């Protein structure tokens, strides 16, 4: 797949994803925010499309993501990340995609995800986020 | 918390 | 180096 | 002054700054790294004219400040900030403007300047320096 | 206040 | 169970645990890095005896764990963590207990773990880390 | 000088000073907090004796160091700190020594002071400070 | 890269 990299951020506005309710994540693409204003971030594509788009648009800042969670799982013979949830002080946003295979989960007791990482090719393949105070 | 990420800053120098 | 360094944790999914 | 907080980035790879050898420093703009990408700060402007403008082009990422130092002091009646030198890792730029009054210094051992804010009226009038690791 | 601050990741387990 | 939480620290030099196979974690101890000096954390005991007790000496500061990694799943009907596996920039240590029920784990492309909350009863109810650059 | 570094702790709980007012700071000694435990800090003394002493007992939590400031001057043929004041949120404590010399400051918008390194032979010769948030 | 957290360090302050 396409490796990405958006970097760390001061907070996170908004997530745009896409997803099959029969593969997996498809696309992905964050709103930060940069020192108190929106930084529309890259949108990370899938190298197809067809999938169903979900806009999460969070009070920021006021809310912010308290948990990731997710399952991994096979498609076609690739090992993709087959669902994400977002839970925050206030809502829970999910689960979007396939809820089977391996479950995972980043809840964070202090601190923020503040950037995103990975890499997509049909679907999102695996990723990675920034942590800061 | 709040979600904004925060940073150590030094300073004031110059006028009070 | 003159590069900020953040926690990163991760990564899940495939390899 | 006018008010001015440019916020917090991963680093800095330019500043554009003006200064009389008479008086203190005028304008004050910096041009940051953000994940990797320049990210040109806005120029904080002096209300008056009649500066000599300076350009420290840093050879970003190997080439980064260690110290910032400078003078405050008396100009026209107001306290400002007189005079500023940047010590990088490879070389000093400065003393810019006038180098009298109470000197002042911020030697760094370990982390980054990574974001200025301040106060700019006819000249510099303070500023403050966002650390990060 | 006067009290340092990390990042916490957690909790895993129960609850 | 009983509550504890170590606080953060410089680094991590040993681990002591114990484990049953047929049950979950049992104790939970640990030797941080403070400043270059070892620090002797609280042993967080089980209120039960009959594990079998690991220590994991790590060749501090070159050696770091990257992975944190286990199970949580039912024991006699409480939830508690069954498993856990420690992963170094030089090896693997665990699976200490069974690999069965709900995976998780904790990846760390960049950062350290420098601290250890959680509750202990009979087992290891839940944890959290601290992490820092 | 004896170099020291007492690394970075939680915050600040207590500062143990001596001076002279005919010459300079002498001893230096901190009682930190260690994940709100009191940590009593090397006490770092001079080659001499003959300073003296004082305690600033800080209120800890509520009560922090806000800025730090002084004087380094020659004394004897050596350059050395010959007076400190600590600003507090809550007072100001000092200027103790003497008020003589090239003036420094280290004024903190935010974050904390964690810990401190430095230098004393006969007389406090530099030292600097860990900043965290 | 090392097992030892970092921490921002401002100074020194006095004679160097
Ligand atoms: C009935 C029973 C059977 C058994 O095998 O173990 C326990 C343990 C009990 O104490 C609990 O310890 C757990 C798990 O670590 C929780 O922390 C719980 O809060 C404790 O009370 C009680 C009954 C049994």
């Amino acid at each position: 797949g396409k490796a990405f990299d958006d970097g760390a951020f001061t907070g996170i506005r908004e997530i745009n994803l896409s997803y099959n309710k029969e593969t997996a994540i498809g696309d992905f693409q964050v709103v930060y925010d940069l020192n108190g204003s929106p930084y529309v971030g890259q949108n990370h594509k899938s190298f197809i499309t067809g999938f169903t788009p979900v806009k999460i648009s969070l009070d920021f800042p006021s809310e912010y993501i308290m948990e990731v969670s997710g399952y991994t799982g096979n498609v076609s013979g690739y090992v993709v990340v087959r669902s994400l949830t977002f839970k925050t002080n206030k809502k829970t946003y999910g689960p979007y995609g396939v809820t089977s295979g391996t479950p995972f989960n980043l809840p964070i007791e202090n601190g923020l995800i503040v950037g995103f990482k990975g890499s997509i090719g049909y679907w999102l393949d695996y990723f990675s986020m920034y942590l800061s105070l | 918390q709040s979600g904004i990420s925060q940073t150590v800053i030094v300073g004031p120098w110059g006028a009070k």
